[PDB]
RNA sequence: ACCAGC
């Protein structure tokens, strides 16, 4: 609410997270900490603007709570100023799901976040399309929840075609992947994920198996 | 959770004493224990005495579990049930009396309910729509079975238990004891049972509170609507072929 | 001979996942390790050390954790994995019989141990003992958690794998070596003329004593069938709830009017209190005041109150004299209830989902090697003399497992055995009466006679005095069981001291055997002891706490390892008869108190076979230790344990 | 302290 916050005036501290999947480098990496201010420790990540500079806090809690500490914009991405170009990006839904994503590669594919989520992510996506357009394959990692396919199908729109793929996952995003051992499907998923089918239109080939249990009722 | 004995030294017995793992002592011999108006009435000030309820049947201990406690603010007497939360904090009051001038106090949300402070996991759930209901299904379950209750009436049914709804979602049978209806909760879930008079209260100081229990660990599954079969009509199609 | 320790995501009622292994050996000295994905490696390693003829070393090893293994690579990768149980020992199960006595040694040590460990046989508390203790992971997981600033959300920190459960993993180890040595470190039961860290399965078990082979047996079978269950019925004993949950609300209706209220002092300060049934100073009071002297203080200034003066208690009114009796069934409901549904350990919450209730059963519990029963106790249901109990053993019932293949219910079969210690006590003194009292017990039933010639009115009481007057009562204790004074009190003990004259020459010879001086203080007992220990019927030492209870300790403690080698015995014969045991085969066992079992069977036929060779087994224990006696059971048949008490 | 069991 006040400004923004300081390391040093709120006793930050660069460290891991066991009970993620997280380690330090990461998090060195990104700008994930965790400072002490009113007894209970509360964490703490970092936005910045496209230059470099620092431009809004968001700090949780230990029971899942948001607070912005002031101005907080729609071109603002958890992971965007790392990176100015590449060949692939993979866009995540929260924000754990970022570090999850470049502790598995060690810093090598440009990995950005939402600053919403899945709620307003029409909105963020639409005043963010001319950063998208030096890219050269967009592989969208959503939630496998009813909220994330409505997020994966609406956000799709705004986006260049072409260049839009969809990923699936057994699990429920990234984290739970990274948690169960299951570190070769999400490797897969990334350089290989599904192409262009948005729901709705289906094609002649691919209708074989309804169409024979279909005249057999 | 019980772990052992100590000798205890106020009685000076020898395996009286029994230690637990909560850091608490208790001897069973020398029966020593050791260890609107927006304003929330503190209980030194407003003389909180948890007195029992004679003319209903209520002991003392299930209002100091449930925290249903008596004033001796004004001169009068006064009724202030409290409402907690999920880390179990006081958020609002009810004060009641004989004139039913209901003075709620505090920040008296929309999905707030009694007694969801002590009961988080379990089986079964039995729900009413007042307090004393609730403290009457307490009085016969002796206060070990997960009972909640509403606190905005039968007319937010379908705003109290639409909000909270994973609240409800981790029991696996919950059973309505409103009125002698809603259907947001998730199906295959949902028992209504039957009573032969208009609550739970008039059961219990009437000799049918045994009718109760047995409308509770054997209620009947939730018919939807007012759809029939073709069988539960057998009596009326005798009774208009009787007219 | 290896060391192995394991680590899982949770207990073995529902476990899916393997997380992490250590192996030490003893051989090449190498702390080998595992990962998640190292699993099959693991189940080699310990089939090679099977294979080539040695034993594997665990701790809690017979109850959770080669069951873990056998359950987990079944449903993981899809491959059968036994250990058979010659080659598998354990360290908790050989603590339990060398370190038998914590509770009275633990004392001045506790300065080391937290109190939470006060005599704990866990693994942890032998880290504390041992002073070989280096932090501990759910404390330092939770710091670690608060530290980073995620909460800690159900005490569930085995569910993602990572590198500080390894270390534990690793410490785990260390300190079950650690215990290993200092067990093999004992002279009394391993002699010190030969290496046990080298030797086979035939030479580990066959060159040492039969008390550390008949307790890992015991320990396999008894958490076989602790793992098999004792099938229950939810529907009849949610019917009693429902039934005499509204009766104890109507004695304190229909009693509250007949006892009033009072003013007690909490300017003077009083409070309107109410009549509790429950507690035993509102009645006091309330006899105190209505005219009723008790002539009995066992409290310094409070009389004492129980079943047997609320009987012999007059008052003037004549209401009050019908209300004690509701007063009476009321405490009764009360304990019923809290018993049965209502209690934190009752039967209602812990019945698994197919329909069994599933007890911890600690074969070496009790001082004198009787084995205790946990979580919930299933030898502390009310037997079919008290009220409300037939109706409580109907429901734990052997005829509620309908059978997966045909849909049929099954037959149970129970067998007891007769005159157990008194039995006992005629082998013991057999050798002082030259043997002319063991031919009275084999010549008709023992406790009727008893009755006949003590004029007791029922057999239960017989045997409550018999048992009363052997293991060194006073001059009321056995009086009291009659309701006469001490003049009675005194006649049947001269009347049963002057029949055999051996019970005293018995007791004077355990007296010049243990004892040899005991100095005499007006308020206490200083004792200079000889022997504290007795040799049991398979050399272990029996520990002895005091000096009066040396003959209860010497009949139970060789009452009750007969016992234990008969029921091992008993399916000894049966699978090495053509049968299997299971739900999946013909026979289970399910539950077994301090003298019966209880074991349900497919077919009528199976149960005949069951109730034969349960006697050739009881006269195999009665011929393996050469008893002076002639050892025989009982067996009766039927659906349920009601008729098969 | 009370109840229950073996
Ligand atoms: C009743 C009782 C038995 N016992 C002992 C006697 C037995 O060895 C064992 C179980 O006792 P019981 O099985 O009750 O008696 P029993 O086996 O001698 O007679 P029967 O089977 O023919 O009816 O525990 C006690 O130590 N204290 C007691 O109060
Ligand atoms: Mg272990
Ligand atoms: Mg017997
Ligand atoms: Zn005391």
């Amino acid at each position: 609410t006040y400004n923004v916050w300081n390391f040093g005036e709120s006793n930050g501290r660069y460290s891991a997270l066991t009970a993620r999947g997280i380690s330090k480098e990461t998090c060195q990496k990104a700008g994930y900490w965790i400072a002490k201010v009113d007894g209970v420790m509360y964490q703490v990540a970092d936005y910045r603007d496209q230059n470099g500079n620092i431009v809004s806090q968001k700090v949780r809690d230990k029971d899942k709570n948001f607070k912005t500490t002031g101005s907080h914009k729609s071109d603002a991405l958890f992971g965007k100023h790392l990176w100015n170009g590449g060949k692939k990006i993979v866009v995540t839904e929260g924000e754990i799901d970022m570090l999850t994503v470049m502790e598995l590669q060690d810093c090598k594919y440009p990995v950005v976040s939402l600053g919403h989520g899945a709620s307003a992510a029409k909105k963020t996506c639409a005043a963010n399309y001319e950063y998208f357009d030096q890219f050269e394959q967009i592989i969208l990692m959503f939630d496998m929840d009813e909220a994330g396919r409505k997020a994966v199908e609406e956000a799709a729109q705004v986006l260049p075609a072409g260049k839009v793929r969809v990923a699936v996952l057994p699990c429920k995003d990234a984290n739970e992947c990274h948690l169960n051992g299951h570190d070769r499907e999400i490797m897969e998923q990334v350089w290989n994920a599904g192409p262009w089918i948005p729901d709705g239109v289906v094609s002649a080939l691919s209708l074989r198996e309804r169409i024979r249990e279909h005249l057999s009722s | 959770v019980f772990l052992y004995h100590i000798p205890c030294d106020n009685c000076g017995s020898s395996d009286g004493n029994s230690l637990f793992s909560d850091g608490h002592t208790f001897c069973y011999v020398c029966e020593k224990w050791t260890a609107m108006t927006y304003n929330v009435w503190n209980f030194g000030e407003s003389n909180g005495r948890y007195s029992a309820l004679t003319a209903r049947g209520i002991s003392k201990e299930t209002c100091q579990k449930a925290g249903y406690w008596i004033a001796k603010v004004d001169g009068v007497m006064y009724q202030v049930a409290d409402y907690r939360d999920q880390n179990g904090n006081i958020v609002s009051q009810k004060v009641r009396d004989k004139d039913k001038n209901f003075k709620t106090t505090g920040s008296h949300k929309s999905d707030a309910l009694f007694g969801k402070h002590l009961w988080n996991g379990g089986k079964k759930i039995v729900v009413t729509e007042g307090e004393i209901d609730m403290l009457t299904v307490m009085e016969l379950q002796d206060c070990k079975y997960p009972v909640v209750s509403l606190g905005h009436g039968a007319s937010a049914a379908k705003k109290t238990c639409a909000a909270n709804y994973e609240y409800f979602d981790q029991f696996e049978q919950i059973i309505l004891m409103f009125d002698m209806a809603a259907q947001v909760l998730p199906a295959g879930k949902v028992r209504v049972a039957v009573l032969p008079c208009k609550d739970a209260n008039e059961c219990h100081l009437n000799g049918h509170d045994r009718e109760i229990m047995e409308q509770v660990w054997n209620a009947g599954p939730w018919i939807p609507d007012g759809v029939v079969s073709a069988l539960s009509l057998r009596e009326r199609i005798r009774e208009h072929l009787s007219s | 001979m290896i060391v192995s320790a394991i680590a899982a995501n949770a207990l073995l009622e529902s476990v899916t996942k393997f997380h992490c292994g250590v192996i030490y050996d003893y051989s090449t000295a190498e702390y080998v390790s595992y990962r998640p994905s190292d699993f099959g490696a693991y189940l080699d390693a310990l089939e090679a050390e099977v294979a080539r003829g040695g034993l594997i070393v665990f701790h809690n090893g017979h109850k959770y954790d080669v069951p873990a293994l056998t359950k987990l690579a079944k449903l993981q990768l899809n491959r059968e994995f036994h250990l058979p149980r010659e080659n598998c020992i354990d360290t908790l199960v050989l603590s339990r019989l060398i370190h038998s006595n914590l509770k009275d040694t633990d004392m001045g040590l506790l300065r080391k141990l937290p109190g939470k460990r006060f005599g704990s046989h866990a693994l942890e508390a032998w880290g504390y003992r041992l002073g070989e203790m280096k932090g501990e992971y759910k404390d330092d997981f939770k710091r670690m958690l608060e530290e980073q600033g995620e909460e800690y959300v159900d005490g569930m920190e085995w569910w993602n794998f990572n590198e500080e459960m390894m270390d534990y993993n690793v410490q785990d180890v260390v300190v079950t070596k650690a215990l290993l040595e200092k067990l093999l470190s004992d002279k009394h039961y391993f002699p010190p003329e030969i290496d046990f860290t080298d030797v086979g399965y035939t030479t580990f078990w066959s060159e040492s004593l039969e008390a550390v082979d008949i307790e890992h047996r015991a320990a396999w079978l008894l958490a076989k069938q602790e793992r098999n269950g004792f099938p229950f019925d939810t529907k009849a004993i949610e019917e009693l709830y429902v039934e005499l949950a509204a009766r104890r609300s109507e004695l304190l209706r229909k009693l509250t009017e007949t006892f009033g209220s009072w003013y007690q002092p909490k300017y003077t300060p009083v409070e309107h209190v109410v009549f509790n049934p429950s507690s035993r100073d509102h009645i006091q009071k309330k006899l105190q005041e209505a005219g009723w002297v008790p002539t009995k203080y066992t409290d310094k200034g409070a009389p004492v109150v129980d079943d047997e003066v609320l009987e012999g208690v007059r008052v003037d009114d004549p209401e009050k004299q019908a209300a004690i009796d509701l007063i009476k069934e009321y405490l009764m409901i009360q304990k019923r209830i809290g018993q049965s549904a209502e209690g934190d350990k009752a039967w209602l919450r812990y019945v698994a989902e197919d329909g069994k209730i599933h007890g911890s059963v600690n074969p070496n519990g009790a001082v004198t090697g009787r084995a205790t029963h946990a979580f919930p106790n299933l030898a502390q249901i009310p037997g079919v003399r008290s009220p409300y109990g037939e109706q409580c053993r109907a429901a734990f019932g052997a005829e509620h497992h309908l059978d997966g293949i045909t849909g049929k219910p099954w037959v149970q079969a129970g067998i007891d055995a007769s005159g157990l210690e008194l039995r006992c006590l005629a082998h013991f003194m057999a050798r002082f009466d030259n043997g002319e009292y063991a031919h009275e017990i084999l010549n008709g039933d023992i406790h009727t006679k008893n009755q006949i010639a003590a004029e007791l009115p029922t057999r239960d009481n017989a045997k409550t005095f018999i048992y009363g007057f052997l293991y060194g009562a006073g001059d009321e204790k056995i009086g009291q069981i009659v309701g006469a004074g001490k003049e009675r009190g005194k006649e049947l003990k001269k009347k049963f001291l002057e029949n055999t004259p051996a019970i005293a020459a018995l007791r004077e010879s355990i007296q010049q055997t243990l004892v040899e001086s005991s100095q005499w203080v007006a308020g206490e007992q200083q004792v200079k002891w000889k022997r504290r220990w007795i040799k049991g019927l398979d050399g272990r030492k029996v520990h002895v706490r005091s000096p009066h209870a040396a003959l209860n300790t010497l009949l139970q403690s060789a009452g009750a390892l007969i016992c234990k080698l008969w029921i091992i015995k008993t399916e000894e014969m049966l699978v090495e008869k053509g049968l299997k045991h299971g739900w999946d085969g013909d026979f289970a066992y399910m539950a077994w108190v301090h003298d019966e079992i209880q074991v349900g069977c497919r077919t009528e036929e199976i149960a005949q076979v069951v109730i034969e060779t349960a006697q050739e087994a009881m006269r195999w224990v009665g011929d393996h230790w050469n008893f002076r006696c002639l050892l025989d059971t009982e067996g009766k048949m039927g659906p349920n344990w009601a008729i098969c008490h």
